[PDB]
């Protein structure tokens, strides 16, 4: 199976930026004084192998 | 100061400000290899910080 | 209250040096103290920021301006300690002196 | 070569100890649940209520 | 005698140190490093400075 | 390995101030001893 996907990966007009994704959601308006944070979550969840 | 330990010379500013702003800064950008290099040289101390 | 009229009740001062530039738009719209994608959550501020992030911008600005080069956005990363523990230390020297 | 204080482990260059420094022996991920005012009275909880701790199922 | 914190290489001289920082970690990002990111800056600076002109040119 | 890494004032000091202040200021309204009465 490795073979197979650095092939893949090596010809494919595809690009994967996981910036986008963050900006998306980062720039989310919240107030300021609740004590849990949903944005600061996903983030922890996803960030991980980044 | 125009060279410290671990850095290169003249990177710092003349407008660096006086005072207890000048120390922090200084120590701000001297902090990692402070850190790493006192774990290599000196025992531990003896509880958090 | 303007920044450097809050910042100033700690010492926070802005060196002679600076007397000479415009840095007034720079400390008001270019030094983030809590830039959202950033920062790490355990620095935020939170209520008390309308006295707590001039004081950071002071700080912040001052490394910026320590460098040499041209001038770069400055950004608050993290405190090691809760931001709230830092506020209230600084609320207990505010009161000791 | 360079190395730790902690889990004293060796760094072939003082780049890789620092970030090591910065990752291994730093606070742990779950403090960043919760506001402080909130952490130290969880830490308080627990610590009241470890007597009920479970006993190894080697003195049963 | 000086250390590159990052590769590790030793050199006799300061020039010769930062002549190699310049050159060898142009990209890098480690902390223990000032120097690439501020020539880094530079390099922002002057596209920056395309711009202006960019709309803004110069007649004779 | 931790000491005092926790302590900070966990309290608002204004009520605190009030309240300390206030039971101060009526200390003087306390009853008396069963000797003394
Ligand atoms: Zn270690
Ligand atoms: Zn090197």
């Amino acid at each position: 199976v490795e073979a197979l996907s650095t092939l893949l990966r090596s010809v494919t007009p595809l690009v994967l930026d996981p910036t986008v994704l963050t900006n998306a959601i980062t720039t989310i308006s919240e107030s300021t004084t609740q004590t849990i944070s949903p944005i600061s979550e996903i983030l922890r969840l996803l960030q991980p192998m980044g | 100061p125009i060279l410290l330990p671990g850095q290169t010379p003249f990177i710092h500013s003349c407008y660096m400000p006086p005072g207890d702003q000048g120390m922090f800064s200084i120590l701000n950008g001297w902090r990692d290899w402070l850190i790493s290099h006192a774990s290599t040289t000196l025992p531990p101390l003896r509880h958090n910080h | 209250a303007q920044l450097v009229q809050i910042a100033r009740v700690v010492h926070l001062s802005i060196p002679s040096s600076w007397m000479t530039l415009n840095t007034g738009p720079y400390i008001h719209h270019h030094a983030y103290d809590f830039k959202p994608g950033i920062t790490q959550p355990s620095a935020k501020s939170r209520d008390k920021s309308i006295w707590m992030s001039p004081i950071l911008k002071l700080l912040c600005t001052s490394y910026a301006m320590t460098v040499a080069g041209p001038v770069r956005t400055s950004i608050v990363t993290e405190i090691d300690g809760s931001a709230a523990a830092l506020s209230g230390n600084l609320r207990v020297w505010m009161r000791d002196v | 070569s360079y190395v730790c204080n902690v889990c004293n482990a060796r760094f072939s260059t003082m780049s890789a100890l620092s970030e090591h420094l910065r990752s291994d022996h730093r606070d742990d991920a779950s403090t960043l649940l919760a506001t402080p005012m909130i952490n130290n009275a969880i830490r308080s909880f627990l610590t009241a209520w470890d007597g009920i701790r479970i006993l190894s199922p080697d003195v049963s």
